[PDB]
């Protein structure tokens, strides 16, 4: 199931 | 003007809510864990009625006459029958897979998603609070209470018109599009919630409208009406273009942004921008090499000039650009012979549906039978009758 | 009116053959401009250009194709009109998209078999006279 990670590096 | 809301509507509701919970639950489908997740939203607004019902256990006439909460539960039924009429509507196509009756029920979910939030969010803990809820965005709260003061929900109409005086509406389409965006209930209401969620997506206020049609109107990354799985599907075409992106609302976090990119180890990922408006979070990706093309696209739009005091000119959107994103949303609703009105009719003998509107448009120009099928007509309707 | 800007997209999108080079300024979207290209008859290529015109009644009245730029055919008259079925009242049916009018059209001009056009001085030429209908048809398409 789903996922949101941190803004792009 | 919706009526008056009291136990047996909203239990009237609670059984068609039911009865969509019962068509979703097929396993053909498998939506027991599909993104905007219906089999949670409609036990779940269904849960939160009962509590609004017992803190106003003695007070039923209060309620029963509240515009919002009258509209809300005219809107609620009003869905779940669009529903029930899609799944009759498409028939076996709905357990197909990327199929339009399929891509409608995640359209339709989405909008229950929103209602719900809507729901809590003017009814925390069951008690009604939309006369002093707080816009996030100080400059908006402004406008709403100069036009509307304490008012929890006003018309479509009465909002456009508001807020035409401060951000000037160039056209008819652009209104119908703009409309699609802020009306998340779809119920040609604009609530102080649906308000704040959209003044937030489109921040800073100052420039409002600009930045809603360069980022929503006419920029190709954005995708209206998609849930973190269908990102992840559509971004799969470019898993071997490292910088593709698109962006959408987050569903999870209202009134903020979730972009999903393709990495250059070839993968999706998705996140939601943290304390900054979508452009500039937009911007800085693309001059860090992670945001480069707009679903796929090659040219990616600039967005610089969105920027500083008196910030340029005004983009020029075609009545086509304003035509393709109306198109984006709904729709499924829509009447096919007029292609703007609710189908509300189902005209009887034969059994096709279209909005009374033009039913009564047409026998007034006396054309022989049905729209569609030219056949006699006899009785006419409701496309979904009440619970039996 | 909305109906017809979905109308429009509809035929646009689907950039279907015969009919290329779609016309019509956003500012009035009751008048629009095409251009046909044939296939089997003789008919090729040159000024086919058509226009339709939607009534304000739209879509609760047909809309009327009429040629802009001449033409030969049995039915089809020389002031410009044409006379298929699907577009005629006592026939028409609000449901149906332009799209499939044009192209019920072509089922007009290629593989033809009319009624009777607004001249029977120039219908009866076909009954029995292969020569100078076919040959001013396939000339005539060329020499305008
Ligand atoms: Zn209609
Ligand atoms: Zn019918």
């Amino acid at each position: 199931s789903d996922g949101y990670t941190p803004e792009p590096a | 003007p919706p009526g008056t809301v009291d136990k047996k509507m909203v239990e009237k509701c609670w059984k068609l809510m039911d009865k969509v919970v019962r068509l979703c639950q097929n396993p053909k489908l498998a939506l027991k864990n599909s993104p905007p997740y219906i089999l949670d939203l409609l036990p779940d607004t269904y849960q939160h009625l009962r509590t609004i019902l017992s803190r106003y256990e003695g007070k039923m006439e209060t309620l029963g006459e509240n515009e919002y909460f009258r509209v809300f539960m005219e809107n609620l039924m009003k869905k779940t029958k669009q529903t029930i009429s899609l799944f009759k509507e498409g028939k076996e196509r709905m357990y197909e897979e990327n199929s339009q009756p399929r891509r409608n029920l995640t359209k339709l979910s989405l909008i229950f998603s929103h209602m719900l939030a809507e729901l809590k969010g003017i009814f925390p803990s069951g008690l009604f609070q939309g006369d002093t809820f707080r816009i996030t965005k100080a400059d908006a709260a402004e406008f709403w209470r100069k036009a509307f003061g304490e008012k929890t929900i006003v018309p479509w109409k009465s909002f456009r018109q508001a807020l035409h005086e401060v951000h000037p509406i160039s056209s008819g389409l652009e209104a119908m599009a703009l409309k699609s965006t802020i009306d998340l209930t779809c119920n040609d209401y604009i609530s102080v919630f649906e308000f704040d969620i959209f003044t937030r997506l489109f921040q800073p206020w100052s420039s409002l409208l600009r930045n809603w049609n360069s980022l929503a109107v006419t920029h190709p990354g954005y995708m209206a009406f998609l849930t973190y799985d269908e990102v992840k599907a559509r971004l799969q075409k470019f898993i071997h273009k490292p910088g593709s992106y698109i962006f959408r609302l987050s569903c999870t976090r209202l009134g903020q942004w979730a972009i999903g990119y393709v990495t250059a180890d070839g993968n999706i990922l998705q996140t939601i921008p943290h304390n900054k408006p979508l452009f500039q979070a937009l911007i800085d990706g693309f001059r860090e090499g992670f945001y480069l093309f707009p679903d796929g696209r090659n040219q990616n739009p600039d967005l610089t000039g969105l920027c500083e005091p008196t910030p340029q000119d005004h983009i020029k959107v075609t009545q086509e650009q304003y035509e393709l994103y109306c198109e984006m949303g709904s729709t499924f609703q829509l009447c096919k012979i007029c292609a703007e009105n609710d189908k509300d009719v189902k005209i009887e003998p034969c059994g096709h549906l279209m909005c009374t509107s033009c039913l009564t448009s047409w026998q007034e120009s006396e054309g022989q039978g049905c729209p569609f099928c030219r056949c006699e007509i006899k009785g006419t309707e409701p496309i979904v009758v009440d619970p039996f | 009116s909305r109906r017809l800007m979905k109308e429009l997209e509809e035929i646009r999108k689907c950039g279907m053959k015969n009919f290329r080079n779609i016309q019509v300024d956003e500012a009035n979207l009751l008048t629009w401009q095409g251009l046909i290209v044939p296939d089997n008859p003789p008919y090729d290529k040159g000024a086919f250009r058509i226009e339709i015109n939607f009534p304000a009644e739209y879509p609760f009245k047909p809309p009327k194709i009429t040629f802009k730029t001449k033409i030969y055919h049995p039915n089809i008259d020389e002031k410009g009109q044409v006379c298929l079925p699907v577009i005629s009242a006592e026939n028409w049916k609000p449901a149906t998209k332009t799209d499939q009018v044009i192209q019920s059209l072509i089922a007009l001009v290629n593989d033809p078999q009319p009624e009777h056009p607004l001249r029977a001085d120039l219908a009866e030429e076909y009954s029995k006279d292969r020569k100078k209908f076919c040959k001013n048809a396939e000339e005539f398409t060329k020499k305008y």
